[PDB]
């Protein structure tokens, strides 16, 4: 049960790290998304002007 | 003249549709951001729990 706990906490921290990388990627996605929102807003506003 | 009126009406319809679509996509992005915020909050709480469990 000790080595079970060890491997389990190992995989726990592992998927922690994996989902963490995925969250970092998703955050960067949101950031470039807001960049896209801003660029669409400015170009739309230019068109409307 | 008939063709010009048809084209103008099409343009107005498409412009209004694009306005609605833009507003809707922005609102849905806001909702996704909020749910991601909730997920991150509970994830940080669980990470604190894991930090304490390291002492467990």
């Amino acid at each position: 049960v000790e080595k079970d706990l060890n491997e389990l906490q190992t995989l726990i921290e592992a998927h922690f790290e994996n989902r963490k990388k995925e969250e970092e990627e998703l955050i960067s996605l949101k950031d470039r998304i807001e960049k896209r929102r801003a660029e669409r807003a400015e170009q739309q506003r230019i068109r409307n002007e | 003249s008939d063709k010009l009126k048809e084209a103008e009406t099409r343009a107005e319809f498409a412009e209004r549709s694009v306005t609605k679509l833009e507003k809707s996509i922005d609102d849905l992005e806001d909702e996704l951001y909020a749910q991601k915020l909730k997920y991150k909050a509970i994830s940080e709480e669980l990470d604190h729990a894991l930090n304490d469990m390291t002492s467990i």
